[PDB]
RNA sequence: CAUGAGUAACUGGAGGUCAAGGCUGGUGCCAGCAUCCGCGGUAAUACCAGCUCCAGGAGUGUCUAUGAUGAUUGCUGCGAUUAAAAGGUCCGUAGUCGAAGAACAGUACUUGUUUGUAAUGUGGCUUAUCGAGAGCCGAAUAGAACGAGAAGAGUUCAGAGUAAGGAGCGAAGGAGGGCUAGAUUAUUGAGCAGCGAGAGGUGAAAUUUGAUGACCUGCUUAGGAGUAACAGAGGCGAAAGCGCUAGUCAAGAACGAAUCCGAUGAUCAAGGACGUAGGCUGGAGGAUCGAAGACGAUUAGAGACCGUAGUAGUUCCAGCAGUAAACGAUGCCUACGCUGUUGUGGUUAUGAGCACGGCAGAAGAGAAAUCUAGUAGGGCUUUGGGGAGAGUACGCGCGCAA
RNA sequence: UGAGUGCAGGGUUCUAGAUCUGAUACAAGUCGUAACAAGGCAGCUGUAGGAGAACCUGUAGCUGGAUCA
């Protein structure tokens, strides 16, 4: 029986879409189906900022950040616990997740 | 719906309820009839005659003054073309597509458009050669 | 019958599409425009498909667009039909 | 096909549909005259050539008593079942027996006996029911 | 294009189910007029106005509380006077009430008038 | 009419369907019974018998064809989202189906009168003791002759111009298509320079490569693919499919409006054109990835999964081929239909509309799950009829083969 | 006008045949364990190689998936 109204993907009014590759296992997954995750990570860890304050030559310094978008296939997303199995009424709830660091 | 594609557009223009006589205008009957026959001899299609009469001379639908239709007036004056103007515009588009494909042979989309166009020609031809408006052995310019 | 169904209010008329009514409505009309300066009068159609220039002075009086045509800044008009 | 002047189209279509029915198909397109008892005849005469036994299908547990018959009308050899309690004792090799159908729509196996399609009715011109119950005797 | 007499029937059947009292019907032919005029004679509909719009035509009608259902038959079968009672028993709910309408050389008539005038015709539609 | 007298029932059943016994004795998965479901392994209301009951009765059981059962052949009257079942997409002939207004004609259509039926059958009455039986009466099918009516169907017309179609005009929008000329990085390969011991790969390791200087960091170059992030329940295309920037060449969709022609139209056997990927025939080329083949590990064994390496292919031009879970598993035109919200492109009395969408309820519907599935004798094509064998055999048509 | 009968062929229906190759039933024999749980490498459709055997591997697709995010 049909488990989801949208077939588990975001394609509508189209024939075909570009593929992308999974970060964890390099499998091909369609772009409109892949699980997506955003990361904004400081170059320097929080446990070093108190040393940075005496190491730097400049009057003040702003740490550089690094930015990423990651893609996962279903198997990897479930195994890494980005997503979890949910009850028949919960399946319908849609909410934006946090940006990781 | 549309004949060669999946279209369902609805853009048309409303025909009036009654037609009267355009008393606001600034020419006589005989002047309007002269304007038409001049534009005809210069070689304009009858749909363009209609556009000019509305736009420049200020007459809607070009019949309220004349009690006669544009193509019938051209037959009375003897200015009738050799081929009906619709069938004529279909042969032109075919020629254009064949002239493109002659130099850009690789275009599968243009090939597709040609076979649609050609079908439409024959369907129109069979109408006119039943109403005796074309000779029975007429064939396309190709 | 219902009065609402046989005789709609003028509010209802104005909200509907020109074809989807008990009797279909003409939207295009004719006007007399007068030129700034030379004060000559030209007959024009609303929704014009052609750009039009004033008799005599040759100022462009009316510009054609995708919808209702645009009268040049200084000029003025009256509906005639 | 529902138009008022559509009768010809409708008739040809509906005729072609019927071949999907197994019943109509077999009568039309199968070999309906291959059988000793069937469309051809209600009963068949034949001579006994061997005595035989067969296991019942699961979950039953039995040996069923059967006879090899040469059919006079076709020269095929067929298996038949012998109905009654001591019935096998009433038949000798080279006796003549008359044979009968099991009562299904097509020739089909009945009950727990695998692949046997007929049963014995009379031996040497006399009813097997009378022979077994000792109401009458062999012609001798 | 849809059949005009079919369109008439679905338009009034749905509006009746939705408990509306009046409707506008958008494409009208000669037999559609005569059908509506029949329903008025037997008191199934109350008021009729016709709009002469120069685009086909349209009608505005008031429904009564007595109308349960109506329908057109397609195609329009030819019937002898011997045949009409077969169709009567197939379409109508009771032997006591309701109308089966037939076209004839004497206009539209009901299954009782067929006996009076001694004429078959072509089957058109029904209401009860 | 008159004499004797006192004779005269069987077939199939008794666990359920299905009317009528847990009765007594044998037998112990044996022997048998049972259309179907099922009984019997020592406590059998089902076998073999006794005894009582049941059903029809001068009759009752069995086998075999057929009609019904059966809306499981569907004109009346079934189905095709998931149970069996909508052709991968277009074009198109035969075929079936086709506006409003005003008029006209009678061959179908319906009906009158007259013909057209011995027996059988149908409605009756009369005589054999009764009842079939016999005898007499009346009306009748299809088919044909001559009249009548004109709603529907048909033919014509133009001081008529579809929320039917085609031609054309105006301003604009889009990863729709072909061609020409350019581009920022990245992955490999070579040259040269610096440095002097490990690099790679994994869950953990070994094959493997390095003092002929690896790895990493510079500068030079040579190629062949690709267009990250922006990027979405966004857009375009008949479908398959389409994502860097400029220039160029044809045609199409939608919108605005007092342009022109007038039935030109819907659906479609046969016939024709397109169709991801993998494959095949010839040419160009060859970075990355990698069927086959070869090793290293793991295991009872791995021929596999993992790692090292490696060929055909993967790219382009000219063609052949014709299949996909080619799927929203929902044919194409055309209707009638509740509300709220959010998009994309035009137009706007700024109130709204038109085309193409998404989402959330409701009411109905349905075996439910759910809703492209509500209402319905609108038109046309494809298609299913319990599992298997079988989408297989033989014949035929296309293809170089597959 | 022609019966009969020569000699070649065809069209139909049956039947023989060394040997090979399908299917079905095999109480329970031998070797593994491919599917159904994330079935121990998620499964399935097309196409192409390979292999005691279920099957395995490349390439494009689908969710009837283990994700309506
Ligand atoms: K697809
Ligand atoms: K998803
Ligand atoms: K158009
Ligand atoms: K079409
Ligand atoms: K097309
Ligand atoms: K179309
Ligand atoms: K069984
Ligand atoms: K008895
Ligand atoms: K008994
Ligand atoms: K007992
Ligand atoms: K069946
Ligand atoms: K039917
Ligand atoms: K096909
Ligand atoms: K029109
Ligand atoms: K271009
Ligand atoms: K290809
Ligand atoms: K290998
Ligand atoms: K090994
Ligand atoms: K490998
Ligand atoms: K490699
Ligand atoms: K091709
Ligand atoms: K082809
Ligand atoms: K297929
Ligand atoms: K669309
Ligand atoms: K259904
Ligand atoms: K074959
Ligand atoms: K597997
Ligand atoms: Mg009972
Ligand atoms: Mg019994
Ligand atoms: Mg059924
Ligand atoms: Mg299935
Ligand atoms: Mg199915
Ligand atoms: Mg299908
Ligand atoms: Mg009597
Ligand atoms: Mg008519
Ligand atoms: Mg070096
Ligand atoms: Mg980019
Ligand atoms: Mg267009
Ligand atoms: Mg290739
Ligand atoms: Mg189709
Ligand atoms: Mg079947
Ligand atoms: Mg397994
Ligand atoms: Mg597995
Ligand atoms: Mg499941
Ligand atoms: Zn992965
Ligand atoms: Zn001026």
């Amino acid at each position: 029986t049909k488990k989801r109204s949208n077939n588990g993907r975001s394609k509508k009014n189209r024939g075909h879409t570009r593929c992308v590759r999974c970060e964890h296992c390099s499998a091909m997954v369609p772009n409109d189906k892949a699980i997506k995750k955003f990361v904004v990570r400081s170059v320097i860890d929080a446990a070093s900022l108190d040393d940075l304050k005496i190491a730097t030559i400049y009057e003040e310094y702003e740490v550089p950040k690094s930015y990423y978008k990651l893609n996962y296939c279903v198997s990897c997303a479930v195994h890494i616990k980005l997503v979890r199995v949910r009850s028949r009424w919960e399946r319908k709830i849609r909410k934006e997740q946090r940006v990781s660091a | 719906a549309r004949m060669y594609s999946n279209g369902k557009g609805q853009s048309k223009s409303v025909t009036p309820y009654n037609l009267t006589y355009p008393t606001y205008i600034k020419h006589s009957k005989e002047e309007i009839v002269d304007v038409i026959l001049n534009l005809a001899r210069k070689g304009t299609p009858p749909s363009q005659i209609g556009n000019i009469l509305r736009d420049n001379y200020g007459v809607g639908k070009s019949f309220a003054v004349t009690k006669t239709k544009i193509l019938t007036l051209l037959k009375i004056a003897g200015l009738k073309p050799v081929i009906p103007e619709d069938l004529n515009n279909i042969v032109k588009k075919c020629v254009n597509i064949k002239a493109h494909l002659a130099k850009y042979t690789n275009d599968k989309s243009s090939k597709y458009q040609l076979i649609q166009m050609q079908s439409c020609l024959y369907r129109v031809a069979r109408y006119y050669k039943s109403k005796n408006e074309l000779p029975a052995g007429w064939k396309p310019p190709f | 019958i219902a009065k609402n169904l046989l005789y709609p209010t003028v509010e209802e008329i104005k909200k509907n599409n020109k074809r989807k009514q008990l009797f279909q409505e003409v939207k295009g009309y004719f006007m007399e425009v007068k030129c700034a300066g030379c004060a000559t009068l030209n007959v024009c159609y609303s929704h014009s498909q052609k750009t039009i220039s004033c008799k005599g002075c040759s100022m462009v009086i009316l510009r054609s667009t995708g919808g209702k045509a645009k009268i040049s800044n200084e000029c003025s008009y009256m509906v005639i039909s | 096909m529902y138009g008022l002047l559509a009768a010809r189209n409708l008739k040809k279509n509906r005729h072609k549909r019927r071949y999907a029915d197994k019943d109509f198909a077999k009568k039309a397109r199968g070999d309906i005259y291959q059988n000793a008892v069937g469309y051809s005849a209600p009963h068949a005469k034949g001579i006994v050539t061997e005595k035989l036994g067969v296991e019942a299908k699961q979950p039953n547990s039995a040996i069923r008593k059967c006879v090899r018959v040469h059919i006079v009308r076709l020269n095929k050899k067929v298996i038949a079942y012998v109905p009654h309690d001591g019935g096998l004792n009433q038949i000798e090799i080279n006796d003549e027996v008359i044979v009968e159908g099991l009562g299904k729509k097509g020739c089909r196996s009945k009950g727990d006996i695998p692949g046997v399609r007929f049963r014995v009715c009379k031996v040497q011109k006399v009813s097997l029911k009378a022979l077994v119950t000792k109401k009458k005797e062999r012609p001798a | 294009m849809m059949d005009k007499l079919a369109n008439l029937c679905i338009t009034i059947n749905n509006a009746n189910r939705a408990q509306k009292r009046s409707v506008v019907i958008r494409r009208i032919s000669k037999v559609c007029r005569l059908f509506l005029e029949s329903m008025q004679k037997h008191g199934y509909i109350t008021d009729i106005v016709y709009i002469d719009d120069h685009r086909e035509g349209k009608a505005v009608v008031g429904l009564s509380g007595r109308l349960n259902r109506c329908g057109a038959i397609c195609p329009r079968y030819d019937v002898e006077l011997k045949d009409v009672e077969r169709y009567r028993a197939n379409l109508l709910p009771s032997r006591g009430f309701g109308h089966l309408i037939v076209t004839s050389s004497k206009g539209l008539i009901d299954h009782r008038e067929c006996i009076q005038h001694n004429t078959g015709g072509k089957i058109l539609g029904y209401f009860y």
